C-alpha cells in the first residue's frame, strides 16, 4: 500500500545536512535529486529498495522500518536516474502516481517570540540546528509522515531559515523551523502551499 | 608670458646645432575668448603642444629657464597649456 | 560631482589666507570652513578638477607663509555617499 | 585548580549548547556561569554542594571521566554566581589567581568545507550543523575548562554558528562554523580571549 | 546587525580621504562623522564584516598619506543598546 | 539608584569599543557619552554593582587594545545629588 | 559588484594549479584566464568579497610550488567601467 | 578629442589594479588595454586633462604595490593622426 | 572527471618528447598542448590517476634530458569549473 510518493528535484543544504546527520545509509549531499517512498506494511520496503537498486544507479540513505510503516529515500545527481527508479518502484507495486495518499495538514502554527524556557526544551529534543531565544517558530504536522521532508524542502527553497527538526517517519511527519518573522512567514506560506498542491487518494 | 593658439609647425633644416631635436611651433596670440588674432611667433615646444591648442608662451631671457632650452638661442618657449580661462566669473575657454 | 579641495590649518589666519588664495587662483566655489575644534580649521573649496587642482596648490603655497599647514588634499571625484553624509556643500 | 573562568553573560547560542549538553540545571540564555576544573575530581562532588547551598545559583555541568571534575554554575544575578565562585574556590582553599593559564594548542580555519566533511562533522552531534560550504575554526585550549569561554567570545564577536565546544576532557576542542569572514572575525576573538587569561604556567 | 567600521583622524582632511577610500573600496555606507573636540574626527561606516573589513583597511592606507590616524577598528556585530545609545546610524527612530 | 560605571578615553573609537564590551559583558544600560572636549569622551553605564563591575573590567580590557584609557572607575551607590546635578542618565 | 581576484603565474601549469585551488578553496567562480605573452598567464576569479580573498590566499600557496607567482591581488569592489572594458566575466 | 593616460605594467594584474584606480580616481573613460607581447600590458584612459593627470597619479601608486610599472605618461591632447592610426578608442 | 597531467617545457622539442613519453608510458590521452608565448609550451594528458602519475613521472625523465622542464604537476580531480573554463579537454 503506497502511502507517500514524493519527488524532490533539488535538496536544499539544511535538509541534506540534516539527512546526512540522522540517517542509516549513504549520506546525501546538497544539490542532489531525491525521492521519498513510504509504504505499508513496513517490510515490503526492502523489496521496493531492491527493485530500485537493481534497476537504476540511485543510492539510498534513509531506509527505516517503523512500527507499521516503511520509508525509502533514494538520490542521485541525474534526475533521469531518480525518475526511472520511481517508475520501477511504481511498477513493482503496480500502482500509479496518484495512488499515494493526499497529504493532510493536521497542525500548523506560527509561534512568535519563543521564550528561552521553551527553546532549551526544543534544543534538547531535536537534532538539527539549534533554535535560539526570541526567534519565531513554525511547527507543522502532516499525515502521512513521508511528506514532511517536502514541507521541509520547499520551506528552505523559498526562504532563508534554519531547520530545527524534521521527523519523516511515524504516524505524523513533524517539522520545526526557526528564523525571523518575515522568513518564518515566507517559509510557512511556501510549505503550506507545497503540501496542499499534492494530488492523491483522500 | 602671453596665451595664444598653436597655429602651425616650422621645420628648419640648416639650424644652429644646439637647438636640433627641438620642436618649433607657430603660435599666434589669441584673445582670452579663444580666437587667434595677431602676429605668429615661431616658439619652441617644451610641453608637447599640438596644432589648435591654447598655450602660454614666454618670450625673453625667461624663455631659456627650462632644462630643454637652457643655453640655446630660444627667444620664446611654450611653458604651459591652458585648460581654463576665467574672465571675471565667466569661463570663456575650456579644454 | 565637483572635485573637492581641502586645506586644514591649525591657525585661523592661515585658513583665511588659504581660502582667499584658493578663490583667487581659479574658478572655484568657496563652500565653507569646518571647525573641528582644538585650533584645527579646514577650508573646504569645491569646483572643477583643473580649477581645484590649481587652486589648492596655490593655497598650499600661500598658507605655509602665514601659519602651520596641517593637511592639503584633493579628491577629483568624490563618491555620492561622501557628499551625502558630510557638510561639504554639495549635499542635496 | 586547573581552570576558573566566569562567563559573565552567556551569549544566545552558547547557552543553547549548554542546554543541549549539560547534566543538571539547564542554563537559560544568558544568565551567568562559573566554570571551575579542579584536580582531583573526587573533591568536585563535595565542592559543588557547598556552592549550591551557599548561594542562589544552580549547578549545570558535572565531572569529567577519570580526571579533574569541572563544574559550571549558572545564576541570574552575576553577584550570586560570583559568590558561588568564591565559595567553590574557598572550599578547595586555592587562590583565584592560582589557575593554570590557558595555552592555545592548535587553531586552524578550514574554508569551503566539502559535503563529506559536513557529514563526518555533523555526525558528532553537539550544536549547530556544519552546512556544506562554509568555514570551520577548530581551536584547542589547554586545560579544557577555558574552552567554553572561547565559545562565548566567538558568539559576541560575529554571527557564527557553534558546531561543538567540548569543555570536558584533557584539552578543550572548540569548532565553530559560519561564513568565511565571520569565521575569521570569530577565530581572532577566540584566540585573543583564550590568550589573555592570567594564571600560573 | 550591520558591521561597524571607524577611522579616527586628528584632522578633517584625513577623515574625508578615509571616508572616500572606504566608500570606494567596498560596498559600505558612510553614515557620518563624529567631532569629539581637539581636532579628533571619526568617520563611521556600516555594512558587512567582509565589506567593512576590506573597506576600513583601504581607508587606513589612504588616510595615512594625508593626516594621522589615531584609531582604526572594526566591530563585526555591535549590540542593540550601542546602536540605540551612540550616534551610529542604525538608531531605531 | 543603580551603580555607576564610566570609562573615559581619548578618542571615539575607543569609547565605542569600550561601550560594546560593557554592554556585551553584563546586563547594564549604556546611557550615552559625555564629550568633555579635547578628544576625551566618557562612556557611562548604569546597572547593578556586580554587573557594572564586570562590564567595566571587560570594557577596560577591550579598550586598552584600540585606544587610550584615561580613567576607569565604578561607583557602587552614587549620591542622590550626584544623579540630580550631573548628566549621568538618571536625572529625576 | 562581485569582488575580483587574480593570480599571475609565468607558466600555464602554475596557473592551472592556482585556478584549481582558488575554486576548491571557496565558493568562487573561475571566469577564465588572460594570456599576455612572454609566458605570463593570469587566472581570474570572481565572487564574494572575502571568499575571493580566501581563494587567492589559498591559490597563492598552491602555485608557489609548481610555478613562479608574479602577482596576487584582490579588488573588493571593481568599478562598472572595469568590468565593462576588460575581459573579466561580468561584461554586459 | 580628450586627453590620454597610459599605464604600462609588465603584469596583467598590475594593469587591472591601475585600471581600477584610474577609474575610481576621476571621471575618466577606460577604453581597454593593449597587449604588445612579452608580458607588457598597457591600460588606456580618456578624459579631460587634469582628471586624467590625477587618475594616472592614483593608478601608478596603486600599481606599484602589485606589479612592475614600466611607464606612466599623459598626453594632454593627442593629434588627429595619433587617434586615427593607433587603437586608442577615439577612432572616427 | 579524468585526472590532469601536464608538463611545461621552454621549447617545442622537449614538449614533444614529453608528450611521446607520456602516451607511451601509461594510458593517458594527449589532448594537446598550449602556447603561453615566449618559448613555453605545455603538454596536457588526461586519464585515471595512477596512469597520469606514472605518465608524468616518466615524461619528466624523458623531457628532462632534452630541454628545459619548467614545471610538472598532476591534478587527481580538477574542479568542474577548471575543466569548463580552460582548454584542457573534457569541456561540456
Amino acid at each position: 500500500t503506497l502511502r507517500t510518493y514524493i519527488f524532490l528535484d533539488a535538496l536544499q543544504p539544511q535538509l541534506a545536512t540534516f539527512i546526512g546527520k540522522t540517517a542509516r545509509g549513504f549520506l546525501p549531499v546538497p544539490g542532489q535529486a531525491s525521492l521519498w517512498v513510504e509504504i505499508a506494511p513496513g517490510i515490503a520496503i526492502n523489496r521496493v529498495t531492491d527493485a530500485a537498486l537493481k534497476a537504476t544507479k540511485v543510492q539510498p540513505a534513509v531506509q527505516v522500518v517503523e512500527r507499521a510503516y516503511g520509508l525509502l529515500e533514494v538520490h542521485h545527481f541525474d534526475q533521469g536516474e531518480v525518475l526511472a527508479a520511481g517508475s520501477t518502484i511504481l511498477d513493482k507495486l503496480e500502482v500509479r502516481e496518484e495512488g499515494r495518499l493526499k497529504p493532510q495538514v493536521m497542525t500548523h502554527q506560527i509561534i512568535r517570540a519563543v521564550e528561552a524556557y521553551q527553546t532549551q526544551i526544543i534544543n534538547r529534543n531535536s537534532q538539527g540546528m539549534m533554535i535560539l531565544p526570541g526567534e519565531s517558530l513554525f511547527i507543522l504536522e502532516t499525515q502521512p509522515a513521508g511528506y514532511a521532508v517536502l514541507a521541509a524542502n520547499e520551506a528552505e527553497k523559498a526562504a532563508n531559515v534554519h531547520l530545527v527538526n524534521v521527523t519523516p517517519y511515524g504516524a505524523f511527519g513533524r517539522l520545526y523551523l526557526a528564523g525571523s518573522e518575515a522568513e518564518i512567514d515566507a517559509a510557512a506560506e511556501a510549505a503550506e502551499a507545497a503540501i496542499r498542491s499534492v494530488s492523491g487518494v483522500a | 608670458m602671453v596665451l595664444g593658439k598653436v597655429v602651425g609647425t616650422v621645420v628648419a633644416s640648416r639650424k644652429e646645432p644646439r637647438i636640433e631635436g627641438l620642436s618649433l611651433l607657430l603660435v599666434r596670440a589669441c584673445d582670452p575668448d579663444g580666437t587667434p588674432t595677431g602676429g605668429a611667433v615661431v616658439c619652441a615646444d617644451a610641453v608637447g603642444a599640438g596644432v589648435g591648442e591654447v598655450v602660454l608662451y614666454a618670450s625673453g631671457s625667461s624663455a631659456r629657464q627650462t632644462e630643454v632650452t637652457n643655453n640655446r638661442p630660444v627667444d620664446a618657449t611654450i611653458m604651459a597649456i591652458v585648460d581654463l580661462v576665467e574672465m571675471g566669473g565667466d569661463v570663456r575657454f575650456r579644454k | 560631482a565637483d572635485a573637492l579641495g581641502m586645506i586644514e590649518v591649525r591657525g585661523f589666519v592661515g585658513m583665511v589666507e588659504a581660502a582667499d588664495a584658493m578663490v583667487k587662483a581659479a574658478k572655484v566655489e568657496l563652500i565653507g570652513y569646518e571647525k573641528t575644534g582644538g585650533g584645527y580649521v579646514t577650508a573646504v573649496v569645491r569646483g572643477d578638477v583643473a580649477a581645484v587642482k590649481a587652486a589648492t596648490e596655490a593655497g598650499q603655497r600661500a598658507a605655509e607663509r602665514v601659519g602651520e599647514v596641517v593637511a592639503v588634499h584633493v579628491i577629483p571625484r568624490p563618491h555620492v555617499n561622501v557628499d551625502a553624509a558630510l557638510p561639504l556643500g554639495r549635499t542635496p
